[PDB]
């Protein structure tokens, strides 16, 4: 790998500002953040500033502490791009779904580490 | 293209042993902490059939016994304890970027005693030697190991010209072999001699079997 | 439960076209991407096509592209390779496969029994059944091992029975061997020194490809 898995979690999950975010955005996005070799099943990306979503797993001080699970509490704007039709390699074809919603991500040493990613499989 | 280097090419393990066949890829075939890596294994008479994805991950009534490692451009097959029923060609094969690519296979046998042919010499049937032709057959039947070795004598001088050698796949009883060699030859040449023999090599005492086209 | 019945091979001449069909059962057809993939003489394995489970998305191997076309008609449930301007390395066994998907990390999960393709030029030809009795050594006589030599026919397939499937423990039918644009092969039986002599054994071979049936009774006295 390259970094740590809160590097990873940013790479992977984490676009501030989409300029626009529909099935184009997400044709896109996913080939640009190398995730159409093979073609991924689904990926989701959450919007916004940084600060909001580490956030979620700030602690009271600094003391090392156990890895946990946690629903944010406030929601935030996330886009989830689903495959459809089945292509399994490139050229990947991708559909968009808009959300606000909270997310649950692993927390640990305050940083996000890990999405949930089952939780937009929705429909 | 994402080349795989299965190895060994063949290979016979004994019952209860274990079997590892290896193969290993030019480039990853991972990606989202996965591995796009699968092993087949094909029976005699048979369709190639699912037995490992994801590198690890057992296929349908797949027994504990084969299990699959390693990630990156480095994989496993593991087979123990081997069992009789698993002698089968295996593949492993990768999903991550077309072209999909194979290995190019293992042969796996299963090891057992050694055991001595039966031989058995038959000359040109009285048909055949009417349309013209002459061909004299020689079966070596249920022998461990596979390499073996025929010779053909006409007239007490060996030939070589007009030899085909054929073996049977190890057969799922016993685990032995089996070897048909056929001497064709023309119908005047084999009116032209008498004596006709096939010899059976292993190791240090050949086992020979013959017919003279007179005395019969 | 899962089904999938190839079928449409056959001798093509080189330069020639030809059409394979597989027809899949047993589960929701369209639900899932499929494949070709072939088994050359030498026993290798190699992929040909793919079509994805919605059909807008085709692959191919730059050795059949432009040649291989790969399709489905949802309503039969049978997916298809059309094949042309075909190539003597083009003969082979041909398999219809079902991709699993992301979750099963696009591996194939069943594979059909195939359907076989041989380009050529050489012609169809029945097979001369020739008997296998022993030369005159009878002091065995625990057992007694007969023969059937089948030679020179040509498009691979020809089946070998004995005693029309009576006999079939003691046998050993050897793979063909290709000589000059004909195929040979041989196969042995074993059976007790009481029977054959006094109990007929016949070799029965069977040439679809030429639909041709020949018997041969293995008669004493063959030396």
């Amino acid at each position: 790998q390259d970094n740590s898995r809160y590097t990873h979690f940013l790479t992977q999950h984490y676009d501030a500002k989409p300029q626009g975010r529909d099935d184009r955005y997400c044709e896109s996005i996913m080939r640009r953040r190398g995730l159409t070799s093979p073609c991924k099943d689904i990926n989701t990306f959450i919007h916004g500033n940084k600060r909001s979503i580490k956030a979620i797993c700030e602690n009271k001080n600094g003391n090392p502490h156990r890895e946990n699970l946690r629903i944010s509490k406030s929601s935030f704007q996330v886009t989830t791009c689903k495959l459809h039709g089945g292509s399994p390699w490139p050229p990947c074809q991708y559909r968009a779904t808009a959300g606000f919603r909270n997310v649950v991500v692993a927390c640990e040493n305050g940083l996000p580490v890990h999405l949930d990613q089952s939780i937009f499989r929705r429909p | 293209d994402i080349v795989l280097t299965q190895s060994p090419a063949s290979l016979a393990v004994s019952l209860g042993q274990r079997a590892t066949i290896s193969c290993r890829a030019s480039e990853s075939v991972d990606n989202y902490g996965i591995s796009f890596m699968s092993w087949f294994q094909q029976k005699p008479g048979q369709p190639p059939k699912l037995l490992i994805y994801a590198a690890s991950n057992q296929g349908s009534g797949v027994p504990a016994r084969f299990s699959g490692s390693g990630s990156g451009t480095d994989f496993s097959l593991n087979i123990h304890p081997m069992e009789e029923d698993d002698t089968a060609m295996y593949f492993c094969q990768q999903s991550k970027e077309v072209p999909l690519t194979f290995g190019a296979g293992t042969k796996l046998e299963l090891k057992r005693a050694d055991a001595a042919p039966t031989v058995s010499i038959f000359p040109p049937s009285s048909e055949q030697l009417t349309s013209g032709g002459a061909s004299v057959v020689c079966f070596l039947n249920n022998f461990y190991p596979k390499d073996i070795n025929v010779r053909w004598k006409i007239d007490g001088s060996e030939r070589q010209n007009g030899v085909l050698n054929s073996w049977t796949d190890q057969d799922s009883k016993d685990s032995t072999y089996s070897m048909s060699s056929t001497l064709t030859l023309t119908k005047d040449e084999y009116e032209r001699h008498n004596s006709y023999t096939c010899e059976a090599t292993h190791a240090a005492s050949p086992i020979v079997k013959s017919f003279n086209r007179n005395e019969c | 439960e899962v089904m999938l019945v190839e079928s449409g091979g056959g001798l093509v001449k080189p330069g020639g076209s030809l059409k394979l069909s597989c027809a899949a059962s047993g589960f929701t057809f369209s639900s899932y991407t499929m494949s070709w993939v072939r088994q050359t003489p030498e026993k290798r394995l190699e992929w040909v096509a793919t079509i994805s489970s919605g059909g807008g998305n085709t692959y191919y191997p730059d050795s059949v592209k432009g040649r291989f076309t790969i399709s489905r008609d949802i309503a039969k449930n049978t997916l298809y390779l059309q094949m042309s301007s075909l190539r003597s390395e083009d003969t082979a066994l041909y398999y219809c496969t079902r991709l699993g998907d992301y979750g099963y990390a696009y591996t194939m999960d069943y594979w059909g029994q195939g359907t076989s393709v041989t380009v050529s030029s050489a012609k169809t030809t029945p097979p001369s059944v020739y008997p296998l009795a022993p030369g005159g050594g009878g002091g065995g006589g625990a057992m007694v091992t007969l023969g059937c030599l089948v030679k020179g026919y040509f498009p691979e397939p020809v089946t070998v029975t004995w005693n029309s499937g009576s006999l079939s423990s003691g046998v050993h039918t050897f793979p063909a061997v290709l000589q000059s644009d004909l195929y040979t092969l041989s196969s042995s039986v074993t059976v007790p020194s009481s029977p054959w002599p006094s109990e007929t054994v016949t070799c029965n071979v069977a040439h679809p490809a030429s639909s041709t049936k020949v018997d041969k009774k293995i008669v004493p006295r063959d030396c």
